[PDB]
């Protein structure tokens, strides 16, 4: 998911703007 | 904190600053 791909790679922001309320 | 690797706390506070007031979740499974 996403704690492992950011890590692992490199998210863009929006990948982790998909994880805001 | 935009083109890099976040591991463990530091992904953490990347979603903090990025989703503001909206707050977020964060599910390592």
């Amino acid at each position: 998911g996403i704690v492992e791909q950011c890590c692992t790679s490199i998210c863009s922001l929006y990948q982790l703007e998909n994880y805001c309320n | 904190f935009v083109n890099q690797h976040l591991c463990g706390s530091h992904l953490v506070e990347a979603l903090y600053l990025v989703c503001g007031e909206r707050g977020f979740f964060y599910t390592p499974k």
